[PDB]
RNA sequence: GACUCUUAGCGGUGGAUCACUCGGCUCGUGCGUCGAUGAAGAACGCAGCUAGCUGCGAGAAUUAAUGUGAAUUGCAGGUUGAUCAUCGACACUUCGAACGCACUUGCGGCCCCGGGUUCCUCCCGGGGCUACGCCUGUCUGAGCGUCGCU
RNA sequence: CGGGCCCAUACCCGGCCGUCGCUGGCAGUCGGCAGAGCGAGAAAGAGAGUGGCGCGGACGCUACGCCGCGACGAGUAGGAGGGCCGCUGCGGUGAGCCUUGAAGCCUAGGGCGCGGGCCCGGGUGGAGCCGCCGCAGGUGCAGAUCUUGGUGGUAGUAGCAAAUAUUCAAACGAGAACUUUGAAGGCCGAAGUGGAGAAGGGUUCCAUGUGAACAGCAGUUGAACAUGGGUCAGUCGGUCCUGA
RNA sequence: CGGUCCUGACGUGCGAAUCGGUCGUCCGACCUGGGUAUAGGGGCGAAAGACUAAUCGAACCAUCUAGUAGCUGGUUCCCUC
RNA sequence: AGUCUAACACGUGCGCGAGUCGGGGGCUACGAAAGCCGCCGUGGCGCAAUGAAGGUGAAGGCCGGCGGCGCCGCCGGCCGAGGUGGGAUCCCGAGGCCUUCCAGUCCGCCGAGGGCGCACCACCGGCCCGUCUCGCCCGCCGCGCCGGGGAGGUGGAGCACG
RNA sequence: CGCGACCUCAGAUCAGACGUGGCGACCCGCUGAAUUUAAGCAUAUUAGUCAGCGGAGGAAAAGAAACUAACCAGGAUUCCCUCAGUAACGGCGAGUGAACAGGGAAGAGCCCAGCGCCGAAUCCCCGCCCCGCGGCGGGGCGCGGGAAAUGUGGCGUACGGAAGACCCACUCCCCGGCGCCGGGGGGCCCAAGUCCUUCUGAUCGAGGCCCAGCCCGUGGACGGUGUGAGGCCGGUAGCGGCCCCCGGCGCGCCGGGCCCGGGUCUUCCCGGAGUCGGGUUGCUUGGGAAUGCAGCCCAAAGCGGGUGGUAAACUCCAUCUAAGGCUAAAUACCGGCACGAGACCGAUAGUCAACAAGUACCGUAAGGGAAAGUUGAAAAGAACUUUGAAGAGAGAGUUCAAGAGGGCGUGAAACCGUUAAGAGGUAAACGGGUGGGGUCCGCGCAGUCCGCCCGGAGGAUUCAACCCGGCGGCCGGUCCGGCCGUGCCGGCGGGGCGGAUCUCCCGCUCCCGUCGGCGGGGGACCGCCCCCCGGCCGGCGACCGGCCGCCGCCGGGCGCAUUUCCACCG
C-alpha cells in the first residue's frame, strides 16, 4: 500500500505523466533487465538502454535465443531497434518492427565512464540496503 | 453539477406563432447552434431536471447507546462457529473460535513470521480464499481507482503496538484494529456479523475491562453497562417438550378433513 | 394553502438565501489545523504552561448565573499591590492583568490574593543567562524537574 | 409475367448500443506573487522544407549557466557533451496607464558622435533626452503685502 | 291465444387462479428407553396409588413454513400492498463466470411466468460481466405544434420560360451543342452590352498545370483547385490649412 | 426624381416589396456624394404615430431571470385489494 | 418531467428512560472514518400551570379538651391521595369428570354462584391560576391604603402516582 | 530712489523620489432598483439585495469601553453553539427580527496632543575618508547647507503622572558585522520467477514448484509492456543512502547605543469645540413620543459630560471619560500558482470547449457562438498482373481478422436493393377458433422402469458368533474430581471505586508561643466490585476430566461355505 499524501494512485493523472513524460524521463522508463551473468558480476537488476547494446528478445513473434545489436532508441514510440528484428514489407523493402524495452534482456553493455558511475552507483546504494536490511 | 451549468446562453423563446414548440431558443448567428432550444430539461444542452447540491444531507448521526449495543452484537457473533463459517471464513481447522495468542505476537516485525504464525494457527485457508477472490471489479467503477476488489479476511485485535501492524500490513484481507477503539465499519463488514477474529491475550484481557460485566459497569467509559437479554432460555425446543409445559396442552388434531 | 388541523409556520427564506449557504466540509481539516496550531505554539514556548497565564477566580453577572465561579480576564490591580507583584513585572512571569476589573468585596479580593500567593509559590523561574544564576531564581535540583503542565494551571472549581 | 404486402438470408444508408477516456464536475490542503526597472491585453514577425495550435522577439520553435548523460525524427544535413529538465546571467519588435506633439505612422526641438564639412552652414546615419500630477531641497523671480536702513 | 324451440359474462353443477374470513390445524418426527388417539349431538382423566425369537416403522416443519374449510372477484379520479419485475453505483458474499471467448447486437430455434420479463440454442463480435444479502439514486416514455440526429411518401414530380439568334468547317482532346480559330447571320448603337475612376472587395490581376469538389446541363472552360510571378514618383495623391 | 391605374405579371417569385405598360414633376419649397450634429420615454418629424440598420403606439444587446400565471400541453414498469 | 434543503404534524422501527441528546469544542492508504470526554450537559426539549401585568402556583378527615352545637387555633395521636357504572384477563369454589362394587388419599380438569379489578369511556366530587359575589377570623420588627385565610359561581392550551 | 529681511505666490528638460493602469474568489466606502409576495394594490416584502462607482491586502475591516449590567457583578476586538424564530417591528396583514448573560477557538496590549521640565538637547541633504554593498547602511571629518521657537527630541497619558526628601536594591539590555555547532527546494539511487510444462496472433491466462507448503515483503497502491503481472520496467515501504543551495533556533569574537530600578511621605500637575447637545427634514434600524447616519438652524459646561431601551420636572444612586492614533491570533476565499481525493458524468453526458474552442461562423456594434473521440498489437496502410482517360474494379499479398482498407472498434432502428417462400377486386391492419404449407427441434422410429420373492445357470475371502485394539453416544437412584452463576450464606480476611454519612494533622487569614475561622491531607462508617478460605442451591443442552456399565461403529484375526455378496438369464 501507498502512503506518502503527495504521489497518485489516479490512473488517468499516471497515464497522462508516462505519455507526456520528456526526454531524459523516456530513458528512465526505457529500461530493461541485465541478463543472469551480468546481473551476477554487476549486482545491478536493470540499466536504462543505450543506442549500440547487445540485447535478446524474450517474448512475441520474434523471440529466440540470438543475440542482436541495438541499433535506434525510438524514445518517441517507446520502441527499440534491433539489427535483425525486422519484416518484409510489400515492396520488398525491409523496416524494422519496434519492440518494448521491458521485453527485452540485456547482454553485453556499452561501457564508458559515465555508464561505470550509473553501475558503481546502483551496486553501492544495494550494498547498503542490504547491509540496513541484514 | 455545476451551478451554471445550462444557463451560459442568452435565449429566449420565439412565442406563440413560427410553427415552433415554445420553448426557448438561441438568439441569432450564423451557426449550428442557432434557435436549437436552451433551457429545460427535455433539450439538448441546457440545466438538467433539479440540479444536485452540494449541501445535500451527506451525513447521519447515530446514538452512543445503540452505537455500542451494535459493538457488543458483533463481538457476540464473532464467537460463533456456524455465524462465523456461515459469513464463509474457512475457520474449520481453528482450534478454539475466540482465538487467543500470547502477547509475543505484538512483537512480530516480519511478513515472513506472520505468515509462519497464521500457518501454524491454520488460518492460512482464509487468506488462500482471499488470493482465489481476488478479481476485477465490474462496471464504471473502474475508472474511478475502484479497479480491483477482494474478499475481507481475518481480523487481528491488539493491545497496543510493537511493530505488529508493520508484520501484517503486507497480508491481503487482514485488518488490524486497537482493542480500545473497535469500530463496527470493520467489525461487520456489509452489514453482516460474525467476522473470523483473532486476539492476543492482552487485549482479551482488557476486553472485558472495556465493555463492563453484567454485575460490574465499564471502568473505561463513564457511564456503561451491557445491555439486557428481553428472553433468557433461547433453546425453544427444549422449553416446548419440557413437562411442565407438555403438561398443561390439550391433545392435537392432526386429522385431516 | 393550509388544510385541517396543522401549525402555521413562518420560514425565513424570502430572500436569496442560496447564493449564501455556509457548509462545513471543511471541519474536520478546520479541527486539525487547530490542534497542529495548538502543538506548534506548546512546543514553540518550551518549559512554560502550555495554556498561557494563570487567570482569577470570578462571580458570574446575573441572577441566573450568580451562583457560580469562573475564569476572568486578568487580575486586578488591587490585587497585585495587596500581593505584592508588579504590574509591570506580573506580565512577564506570566500572570493576566487588567486595569478594568474593580474590587466592590473584600472575598473575593482576598480570594485572588491567596490564588496569587499559591502560583507565585508554586512557579519555577530560569536565569535568563544560565551561566549565571540570580537572587530570585530556583537551583538545579528544580530545573531540572520544570515541565509543562496541560490545561489550566490552577484549575477553578467551585 | 409485372406491381403491392408479410417474413427470413444477404447487401446498402445511418451512427444507436456496448466497451474504452492525456476531459470535466465537486470536495479538501499549502502557498497566497502584477505595473513608469513599463503590467494585463493587442498587433506584427521568427523553423531547411511550416498553414493552424504551441514556443519565442531582429540573439526570434530560442542564447548563457546548472543537472542529466547519447540522441531529434515526417524527410534531408553535418562523450573536450547531442537531447531534455531546471533556470539564478544576458536579451526582450510596434501599440497599450503609454510618456516630444498627433495617432496619417505624419511633424518637431535640445545635446553628442561618424559620413559632408574638413564647423561654414546645410544634408545623411546613430545614440541620449524632450508627458501629467505631486513631496523634499536648489536656482531664477514677482507683489501700492508687512517692514528696516538710507 | 296454445305447445315447441334459439341464447348473455345472469342462475345451477364441476375444474383451476387470486383475495377475504375461520385472528382455523401442525413443535406429536414424544419408536425396542416403543406402544401409534383426540371428528364427535349434549362440561370435565387411554389419571395414580390405599383397604374391603427375528432389531424394523414413507413425506414432512425455508413456522416469513406447510396444510384444510367456506365465501367472494366491475371499475375512471384516488389510496394502499406485493414484485425471485427492470436500470446505474457502493458495502459483504458466490475458492462465481471469462481469449477453449465478456459486454453488446441479430435470430422462421426450445421454453418458463397471468404479467412486468427471464433462461437456454445458433450467428456476429473481441475484454470484461453477473447471481444472492443490504445501501444509494440524475432509475423505466408513444404523445408535450417536446430537444437533437437520421430517414421516407410526395417524386425522377414542380421546375432549370424577363430583356429578338444562331449556323458551317477545322484544331486540340479519350470524349465537343457550349473551348479555340476562320467564315456567315445578328444584337448593344456613343444617356452603350464601349474606354477610364471614387466608395467597397483584397489577390479576384498574369502564366503554366489539373479536371477530385464548385460554376443548379456539360465543359478540353473559370473570378475553382495547385504551383509560381506582379503594384518602382521631388513635379499623381496623402502629408500641410481651415470649414460645419 | 417619384409611384396613379391596370386592383396586370409574380405571389414555396428574379426580388422578405421586384417586373411591364400607363402615369406625376422636371429652374426649383429641385436632385445628389462625402463630412458633421441630434440617442430611446430620447432624437427627429411640410404630422402618416411616420422614421430612428428587413425591428417602432417606445429600437437593439446583456443581466436581474429558471420573473409571476386561479390559465393551455405533457407527465415514463407489472399484478393484487 | 413530484427532486433537494428547512420547518411542522401524525404513523411506524430502534436505544435509553423522568430523563434524553455532544450536534460545538477538546484528546487519541481506507481515515474527511472511528473511539473517548462527565466538574466539557453550557444548552435544547421534557419534568407546572395561570395572569395583560405586578404575582400566585396543584387532597382531606377523625379522636379529646380549653377559649371566641358547630366552626377556628394550641395542640398530641391515628387514618391517611377519591366515588359510581361498564370493564379483557385473574381469584375462590355448591358439585362432577366411570370399567365390576364400596370408601377415602394426591395431582389435573370442568363448573352454579360469588369477588379484587388493567387500559379506556361516561358521570359525580376534589385541588391550582384569573375574575365576580357574600362575609367574618388570624399574624406581627415595622399596627398599615399591611400580610394571610373561607363559602359559593364562572374563565384556563391545568393537577388528580410522569 | 536704491539695498536687505520676512510673508504669500510663480517658472524650470533644476537634484532626488513617488502616484497612475490590471485582476478582482474573499474585504472596505458610496449608490441603489424592479420583477416577486401580499391571491388586487399604493405602506410593507423582495432589499442596503442585483446593476453602477471608488479603494486595498494576503487576508481585509474591527479592536483595547463616553461598555454591559442592577448581580455575591463582569471587563478590547473577531469567530462557533445557544440565547431565538425570542424581546420588539409590521395596511399588527403578508411578513420581518436582534442583543445581554452562559460554554468555547484565540488571547497582547499600547502611543500622542494637551499641562510641565530639559542651553533644539531634534531631523533631512551634500563633499572627503574607511568598511559594508543587490533590501543604501555603519563610523570619522566639514568657520557645509537647510527644516524647526507659528515648537523637533527625551520623561510623560487617566491603570494616575511629575519633582523633592528618606530607606532598600542592581551591574544578567539591544544592535551593525565576523567566525562555529545539528526544516525547505532540487538531483541520482536501493527486494523478489520472465522457473518447468501447457493455451494464444500475442501472454500478464491454466497446472506445478515437497518435509522451507517457488522467492521478496516496513515493498500485495498505481501505471506501462501484443489479453487479465507482488516478483519484466518505472515505481510503492523504510527515523533508507549520497550529492547541491537557503532560513531559524545557539556559540564566542570586534565594535556601537545606555548607564537605566523599587517602597513610603510631602509638594505640584492633570486632557481633544462649529464638537456635544437641541429643533426640523430625509434615509435607515427589531429599536417602538425618534436605533444609527446626513443636511440646514441654534449652539455649550467643567463637582462637568454621556449612558441607565416611554416623553417631562424634581431627587438619589450605578457606570464610563467622547469629539486624536497604532496593533498579531482565532475569521473569509467559485480569481491565481501547485497539489490530493470522490458511492459524481462517461462524448445528445460532464465546463460552451476530452479534438488547431471562446475556435469556425454571424452581426455595423454592444455581443452571439457551434459540430467534431476510437483501424490495428505493430502500417505490416495492399508490391506486382490486367480492363478503363479516370474515379473505379477483378486477381495477388499483410494480418488471427480487410467479416478492421485512412470519418477504417462493435454496427441496432427508420428507409432501400436483391434472393426464397406465400398471397393479392370491398385500404391495410387487429381479437377468438380451426385448417393448410413451410423452416427448425426431439439427434424420436421397436419403447419406460425401481425394489422384494421363486427358479436356472456362475464367481468370491464371504455371512453370523467369538477375540484383540481404537473411536463415539447415553448413563452411575447417590462413583470420584473439576469449572461456572444476571445464586446465596458465612469472614477474628485483603484491596479498588463512590457517598449532599462522620471526625488526627498541615497551609491561609483574622489576635498579645494563645482562644476561636477557612482550604487541604489523614482515619471511621455505609454501598458496589475483584481476590484468599469455608458451607449449601443449580447448571455443564451457549459451559467437562478420569473410572465403571450398556450400546454402536471401524480396523485386524478366527471363521470357509445349505452363510453373505457380486453380474446374467426366465
Ligand atoms: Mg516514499
Ligand atoms: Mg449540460
Ligand atoms: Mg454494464
Ligand atoms: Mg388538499
Ligand atoms: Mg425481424
Ligand atoms: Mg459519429
Ligand atoms: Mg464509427
Ligand atoms: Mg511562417
Ligand atoms: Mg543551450
Ligand atoms: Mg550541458
Ligand atoms: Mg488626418
Ligand atoms: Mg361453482
Ligand atoms: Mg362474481
Ligand atoms: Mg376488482
Ligand atoms: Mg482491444
Ligand atoms: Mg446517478
Ligand atoms: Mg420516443
Ligand atoms: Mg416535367
Ligand atoms: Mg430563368
Ligand atoms: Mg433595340
Ligand atoms: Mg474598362
Ligand atoms: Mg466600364
Ligand atoms: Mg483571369
Ligand atoms: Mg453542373
Ligand atoms: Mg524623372
Ligand atoms: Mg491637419
Ligand atoms: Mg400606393
Ligand atoms: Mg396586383
Ligand atoms: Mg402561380
Ligand atoms: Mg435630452
Ligand atoms: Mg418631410
Ligand atoms: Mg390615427
Ligand atoms: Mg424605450
Ligand atoms: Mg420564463
Ligand atoms: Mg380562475
Ligand atoms: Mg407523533
Ligand atoms: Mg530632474
Ligand atoms: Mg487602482
Ligand atoms: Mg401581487
Ligand atoms: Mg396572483
Ligand atoms: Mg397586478
Ligand atoms: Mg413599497
Ligand atoms: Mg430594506
Ligand atoms: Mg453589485
Ligand atoms: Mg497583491
Ligand atoms: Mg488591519
Ligand atoms: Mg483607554
Ligand atoms: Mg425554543
Ligand atoms: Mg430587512
Ligand atoms: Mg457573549
Ligand atoms: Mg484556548
Ligand atoms: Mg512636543
Ligand atoms: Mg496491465
Ligand atoms: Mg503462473
Ligand atoms: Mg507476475
Ligand atoms: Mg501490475
Ligand atoms: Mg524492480
Ligand atoms: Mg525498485
Ligand atoms: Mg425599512
Ligand atoms: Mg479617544
Ligand atoms: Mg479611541
Ligand atoms: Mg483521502
Ligand atoms: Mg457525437
Ligand atoms: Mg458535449
Ligand atoms: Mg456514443
Ligand atoms: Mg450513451
Ligand atoms: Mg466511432
Ligand atoms: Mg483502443
Ligand atoms: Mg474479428
Ligand atoms: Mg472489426
Ligand atoms: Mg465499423
Ligand atoms: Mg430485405
Ligand atoms: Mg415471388
Amino acid at each position: 500500500m501507498k502512503f506518502n499524501p503527495f504521489v497518485t494512485s489516479d490512473r488517468s493523472k499516471n497515464r497522462k505523466r508516462h505519455f507526456n513524460a520528456p526526454s531524459h524521463i523516456r530513458r528512465k522508463i526505457m529500461s530493461s533487465p541485465l541478463s543472469k551473468e551480468l546481473r551476477q558480476k554487476y549486482n545491478v537488476r536493470s540499466m536504462p538502454i543505450r543506442k549500440d547494446d547487445e540485447v535478446q528478445v524474450v517474448r512475441g513473434h520474434y523471440k529466440g535465443q540470438q543475440i542482436g545489436k541495438v541499433v535506434q532508441v525510438y524514445r518517441k514510440k517507446y520502441v527499440i531497434y534491433i539489427e535483425r528484428v525486422q519484416r518484409e514489407k510489400a515492396n520488398g523493402t525491409t523496416v524494422h518492427v519496434g519492440i518494448h524495452p521491458s521485453k527485452v534482456v540485456i547482454t553485453r553493455l556499452k561501457l564508458d565512464k559515465d555508464r561505470k558511475k550509473i553501475l558503481e552507483r546502483k551496486a553501492k546504494s544495494r550494498q547498503v540496503g542490504k547491509e540496513k536490511g541484514k | 453539477v455545476s451551478e451554471l451549468a445550462g444557463h451560459q446562453t442568452s435565449a429566449e423563446s420565439w412565442g406563440t406563432g413560427r410553427a415552433v414548440a415554445r420553448i426557448p431558443r438561441v438568439r441569432g448567428g450564423g451557426t449550428h447552434r442557432s434557435g436549437q432550444g436552451a433551457f429545460g430539461n427535455m433539450c439538448r444542452g441546457g440545466r438538467m431536471f433539479a440540479p444536485t447540491k452540494t449541501w445535500r444531507r451527506w451525513h447521519r448521526r447515530v446514538n452512543t447507546t445503540q452505537k455500542r449495543y451494535a459493538i457488543c452484537s458483533a463481538l457476540a457473533a464473532s464467537a460463533l462457529p456456524a455465524l462465523v463459517m456461515s459469513k464463509g471464513h474457512r475457520i474449520e481447522e481453528v482450534p478454539e473460535l475466540p482465538l487467543v495468542v500470547e502477547d509475543k505476537v505484538e512483537g512480530y516485525k516480519k511478513t515472513k513470521e506472520a505468515v509462519l504464525l497464521l500457518k501454524k494457527l491454520k488460518a492460512w485457508n482464509d487468506i488462500k480464499k482471499v488470493y482465489a477472490s481476488q478479481r476485477m471489479r465490474a462496471g464504471k467503477g473502474k475508472m474511478r481507482n475502484r479497479r480491483r476488489i477482494q474478499r475481507r479476511g481475518p481480523c487481528v485485535i491488539y493491545n497496543e503496538d510493537n511493530g505488529i501492524v508493520k508484520a501484517f500490513r503486507n497480508i491481503p484481507g487482514i485488518t488490524l484494529l486497537n482493542v480500545t477503539k473497535l469500530n463496527i465499519l470493520k467489525l461487520a463488514p456489509g452489514g453482516h456479523v460474525g467476522r473470523f477474529c483473532i486476539w492476543t491475550e492482552s487485549a482479551f484481557r482488557k476486553l472485558d475491562d472495556l465493555y463492563g460485566t453484567w454485575r460490574k459497569a465499564a471502568s473505561l467509559k463513564s457511564n456503561y453497562n451491557l445491555p439486557m437479554h428481553k428472553m433468557l432460555n433461547t433453546d425453544l425446543s427444549r422449553i416446548l417438550k419440557s413437562p411442565e409445559i407438555q403438561r398443561a396442552l390439550r391433545a392435537p388434531r392432526k386429522k385431516i378433513h | 394553502a393550509p388544510s385541517r388541523n396543522g401549525m402555521i409556520l413562518k420560514p425565513h427564506f424570502h430572500k436569496d438565501w442560496q447564493r449564501r449557504v455556509a457548509t462545513w466540509f471543511n471541519q474536520p481539516a478546520r479541527k486539525i489545523r487547530r490542534r497542529k496550531a495548538r502543538q506548534a505554539r506548546a512546543r514553540r514556548i518550551a518549559p512554560r504552561p502550555a495554556a498561557g497565564p494563570i487567570r482569577p477566580i470570578v462571580r458570574c453577572p446575573t441572577v441566573r448565573y450568580h451562583t457560580k465561579v469562573r475564569a476572568g480576564r486578568g487580575f486586578s490591580l488591587e490585587e497585585l499591590r495587596v500581593a505584592g507583584i508588579h504590574k509591570k513585572v506580573a506580565r512577564t512571569i506570566g500572570i493576566s492583568v487588567d486595569p478594568r476589573r474593580r474590587n466592590k468585596s473584600t472575598e473575593s479580593l482576598q480570594a485572588n490574593v491567596q490564588r496569587l500567593k499559591e502560583y507565585r509559590s508554586k512557579l519555577v523561574l530560569f536565569p535568563r543567562k544560565p551561566s549565571a544564576p540570580k537572587k530570585g531564581d530556583s537551583s538545579a535540583e528544580e530545573l531540572k524537574l520544570a515541565t509543562q503542565l496541560t490545561g489550566p494551571v490552577m484549575p477553578i472549581r467551585n
